[PDB]
RNA sequence: CGGGGAAACCCCGGUGGAGGCCUGUAGCGAUGCUGACGUGCAAAUCGCUCGUACGAUUUGGGUAUCGGAGCGAAAGACUC
RNA sequence: AUUUCGUGCCAACGGCACUCGUACACGAGUUGUUCGGUCACUGAGCACAACGUUACACCGUUUUGUUAGGAAAGUGAAGGUGCUCUGAAAAGGGGCAACAGAGAACCUGGGAUGAUAUUCCAAAAAGAAUUGCAUGUGGGAC
RNA sequence: CCCAACUGCAGACCGUACUCAUCACCGCAUCAGGUCCCCAAGCAUCGAAUGCUCUGGUACAUAGAGAAAGGUACACUCAGGGAAGUCGGCAAAAUAGAUGCGUAAGUUCGCAAGAAGCAUUGGCUCUGAGGGCAAAAAUUGCCAACUCAGAACUGCUUACGGCGGGGAAUCCAACUGUAUAAUU
RNA sequence: CUGUGGAAAUGCGAAACACUUGCCAGGUGACCCAUCCAUCCUCCCACGGUGAGCUUUCUUUUCACCAUAAUCCACUUGGGCCUCUCGACUUCUCGCGUUACUCGGAGCGGGGGCUCAAGAUUGAAAAAUGCAGCUCACCCUACGUACUGUUGUGAGUUCGGCGCAUUAAAGCAAAAACCUGGGGUGUU
């Protein structure tokens, strides 16, 4: 509130970086990949869509250097020096999943640090 | 702001009283009435001297 | 907003009942009981009824249970007095004697001088 | 409920140790810290008791 | 005279009690509320604490006076008389 | 609760009869030994792992020793 | 009418225990009801089998 | 704090927060509809509207004064 | 003043209804060194004693420091004896009246109940404390 | 015999369930009446006004079907006229917030006064003013809060709730207050 | 040595700095509005980690939770006071300070100190607790065992500052109990 807003800068906002960097998020989809709900065209339409949908400084679809989503063996990768929130890649996990059909077979949980495992239901 | 100039040394206590009076006064409406009234009080005060 | 309710067995709201509000480590708000404070000693209501120096505020079980120092001051009339009105009464108890004295001598030498 | 004002005074037990406090009605110009003679041998002044 | 014309401390009262009742109180009341000059310690700090009850603010010492003023005019002469009936003995 | 200050008198407190027990608590980076007397409990802190153990296994065997952990509900019936 | 103190020294003669509490209530109906704690040393169980329980 | 004036003294702008002061909740009351009900929800109640609301203000417990007597800012009001 | 809780139950009662109930029946429940009162304060006040009055106490006085023409103190400073005599000083009889005034040493957690809890918890007391008396030992002084 | 720091043992009596009210108290009763104290969220807004909502609590008041007249209402609307109605403008209608400008006679000079009266008010995109803390200081950097004043564009069916009608005179009582519980 | 340190404000506590209901004197108990600043606590924001809600299209999104009792040990703000400045308005009009009605040779201000009140920080208590998640993990019927997580310059708010303290012809109860001293006894 030191400086007064516009509505022209509405969808724009600055990201703030971290000091030592080199922060890695993780997600792992061994156990669909195992059995047959996770095909590798869902695997590579699931490393696709985290590419064009990861929103940086309020722009999607323009993340370079900055941002890496490389995957490997069935657990994608993300590697920044940018400062995020963890709870962001289990919001748009949940989209995805939304957008196909497995919502109601497939669950998210926080394994551990810095990683999220899917599952199954019961 | 007047005691913070006091104690910076930037205005004597002669100053500080007059304008001390003045403020509760009513004389200046905001800060920056204020700081430009003590550059003239300084600039007015260099010549004199400097003529003397 | 939670809201609490008097837990000992009194529910006026007087100068002696005062409360405060607590957060318990089990997440609960409840009602504490703070107790009266005391003025702490003064110098004579006469003399102009002023606060003592060196002196703590304690209530009745305190004061008893205290050591005698927290109370008191090394000087005459310690815990009474303050050290103004300490020289003011050792300066007057001097000189009103002086003065006594030099008035009886007074009188005796002119009684002297009267018999010659 | 009384209109004047009243004086404490402080004397001296005349048989024991001890002191006596007495509570009387207050003539114009009193104040604190005055003396006040009473008896056949006081003199004349504002505020002293004697027999009339 | 800048706030009221003629009222003073008595505009507290708005149009009530009559012009003359009003100006009779305003007297006492301004001479109630001043500060007056103590003989004791040289300060103009006087103040009244309950009718016939003045107290110094410099020496605190505490007088016996009149209702709505220091001394009335009646005992100035009364402590001349006295003084003079003194020394005459 | 009363803070033990050196090694010194915090064996003259555990040689103190009325000593009922000892509970030793491992925390990370540091050991605390609390001794339950009567009307208070003395506590005295190690920083260093080594110097404690070699404390604890200096306790003299009379003295009851119960090593701190978390019981579950079931345990404490 | 009875107090706690001579509650606590009639148990410990009629039927030689030790005590560590002794609590005390009047009923509605008007009788007095005691609940009595035993010592470490003494079993309540084993007392209560004793008197026919 | 500024102006005006030889003086006496006068004037503008602020600050401050007075009053049995005003509008208005809770509270304490009871003006009109001569409204509703009038074998009632009620042996005096209900709805809108209305008086006052920092004071001669409202209220709990305790205590004191009575039958030709008590009490009453006074209506012969009130005293289960 | 048992309406609280559990179980059963529908004759009468809850101006209609009931399988529901503050109904009916049978059994259960209220735990304190520290909470409230009291031990242990005074207030507006009351009225035992004493005195006076009344044909008759079932009447009057009884806090403006204070009963009674009124001998209402049964306490014990310094000192002597031994390991218990003599006596200084102290005027004004005995009570009650505040569960919002004065006063008052305890706090959280619980898997501890069908119903009570700052009142219950027992050796790792889930525990941590504060305060009233008596003692015995270690130490300073007689 | 006195004491400090410990330690050992013992800590008396009565109250404790439930309620405190549109069903637990007083009004013959589970009666729209009466009854002291404490705790008190979010948005609109000057807000303990009034309207809606999360937590907690309720769906308990005899119901179903269903456009007769006449009624009650903490329910409305009416062309043209506008008090002609009536003892009497009773009842209803009507004014209304905030901001800018402006305001009579009389007067105890305080008031009268919100006297009277005229104008503006939405939405959207912008602009200016009003400050703290750091530093070897008419400088630089970092940052919070919500008021006030303007401009362009665009729109209206005058559109929640809440919220004074005003003026000219006569009689009486100076004013605030009290006062016939149940016709003044 | 016979309590003791400091020029002073006044400090020092294992048990002689012992006793003082012979006596006397003070104090606590003990009483006062409003404005302003404002405690405990509440509500909002910022930071983000656990779980849920929505997702034809949007939303780095919406919702819940994110705790520390008593007791004990060891830098700020405000008031009072001491000392130095061989002590300020010597001199046409001195200085400090409040939102606010005033204060100073009967001792302002400035440097350095003593003390009281309210807080902050550090530690013992206290993580061993509490609350969520997982509970097709690893078990079998046990209330079972592992494991994971745990900033405000905002807006309100009478504890406190706060009284010789309100309008006042109104001036704000008393006592028990307790505290300290004057005298006196006591130690060498
Ligand atoms: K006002
Ligand atoms: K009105
Ligand atoms: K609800
Ligand atoms: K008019
Ligand atoms: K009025
Ligand atoms: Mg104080
Ligand atoms: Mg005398
Ligand atoms: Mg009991
Ligand atoms: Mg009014
Ligand atoms: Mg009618
Ligand atoms: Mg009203
Ligand atoms: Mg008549
Ligand atoms: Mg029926
Ligand atoms: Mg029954
Ligand atoms: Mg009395
Ligand atoms: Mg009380
Ligand atoms: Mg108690
Ligand atoms: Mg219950
Ligand atoms: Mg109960
Ligand atoms: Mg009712
Ligand atoms: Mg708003
Ligand atoms: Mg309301
Ligand atoms: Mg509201
Ligand atoms: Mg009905
Ligand atoms: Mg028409
Ligand atoms: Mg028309
Ligand atoms: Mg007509
Ligand atoms: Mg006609
Ligand atoms: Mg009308
Ligand atoms: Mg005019
Ligand atoms: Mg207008
Ligand atoms: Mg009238
Ligand atoms: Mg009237
Ligand atoms: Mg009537
Ligand atoms: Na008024
Ligand atoms: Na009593
Ligand atoms: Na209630
Ligand atoms: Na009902
Ligand atoms: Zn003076």
């Amino acid at each position: 509130v030191a400086v007064r807003a516009k509505v022209g800068s509405r969808g724009f906002t600055r990201q703030r970086q971290l000091a030592k960097g080199k922060k890695v998020f993780k997600i792992d989809c061994s156990i669909p990949a195992s059995d047959g709900i996770f095909s590798d065209d869902i695997l590579s339409n699931f490393q696709q869509y985290f590419q064009d949908n990861v929103k940086l400084n309020g722009r999607k679809g323009k993340l370079t250097s900055k941002v890496r989503v490389n995957m490997r063996e069935n657990t994608l990768s993300i590697t920044t020096t940018m400062a995020y929130r963890k709870k962001y890649f289990k919001y748009l996990t949940k989209k995805f999943l939304k957008k196909k059909d497995l919502r109601d077979w497939i669950r998210i949980l926080a394994k551990g640090k810095d990683t999220y495992q899917l599952k199954y239901f019961n | 702001l007047l005691r913070k100039y006091r104690e910076e040394k930037k205005i004597d206590r002669h100053i500080y009283r007059e304008l001390y009076m003045k403020a509760k006064g009513n004389v200046f409406r905001n800060k920056r009435n204020l700081m430009e009234h003590i550059h003239k009080v300084k600039n007015e005060k260099k010549k004199a001297r400097q003529l003397a | 907003c939670p809201r609490v309710q008097y837990r000992r067995r009194m529910h006026y709201a007087t100068r002696g009942n005062r409360m405060r509000l607590v957060r318990t480590p089990g997440n609960r708000l409840v009602m504490q009981k703070r107790g009266k404070r005391s003025q702490g000693p003064h110098t004579p209501w006469v003399l102009g009824h002023k606060r003592l120096a060196g002196t703590k505020a304690l209530r009745h079980t305190k004061a008893r249970l205290a050591p005698r120092h927290q109370k008191t001051t090394s000087r005459p009339y310690g815990g009474v007095l303050s050290h103004e009105q300490v020289r003011d009464r050792i300066v007057r108890a001097f000189l009103i004697e002086e003065q006594r004295i030099v008035k009886r001598a007074l009188k005796a030498h002119a009684k002297v001088q009267k018999e010659k | 409920g009384r209109g004047a004002p009243l004086a404490r005074v402080e004397f001296r037990h005349p048989y024991k140790y001890r002191r006596v406090k007495e509570l009387m009605v207050a003539p114009e110009g009193m104040f604190t810290g005055q003396s006040m003679l009473c008896g056949v041998k006081a003199p004349l002044a504002i505020g002293n008791v004697l027999p009339l | 005279a800048k706030r009221t014309v003629k009222m003073g401390v008595m505009g507290r009262y708005g149009a009530r009690y009559g012009s003359n009742p009003r100006k009779r109180a305003k007297k006492l009341e301004v001479s109630q509320h001043a500060k007056h000059f103590c003989s004791f310690c040289g300060k103009f700090a006087f103040r009244r604490k309950a009718v016939g009850i003045w107290r110094c603010d410099g020496c605190s010492k505490t007088v016996a006076g009149g209702a709505y003023t220091l001394s009335t005019p009646n005992n100035t002469t009364v402590r001349s008389t006295v003084r003079r009936l003194r020394e005459l003995k | 609760p009363r803070e033990i200050k050196n090694l010194k008198e915090f064996l003259a407190i555990c040689s103190r009869k009325d000593a009922r027990c000892v509970k030793v608590k491992h925390n990370p980076k540091v050991t605390k030994f609390k001794v339950r007397c009567s009307r208070h409990l003395y506590t005295l802190v190690m920083a260093d792992k080594k110097k404690a153990d070699k404390i604890e296994r200096s306790i003299h065997p009379s003295v009851k020793k119960i090593t701190v952990t978390s019981r579950s509900h079931a345990n404490k019936n | 009418r009875a107090n706690k103190t001579e509650i606590k020294k009639a148990i410990r003669k009629l039927y030689q225990v030790k005590t560590v509490k002794v609590n005390t209530l009047i009923r509605p109906d008007g009788l007095k009801k005691a609940y009595i704690r035993l010592s470490a040393s003494y079993d309540a169980l084993d007392t209560a089998n004793k008197m026919g329980l």
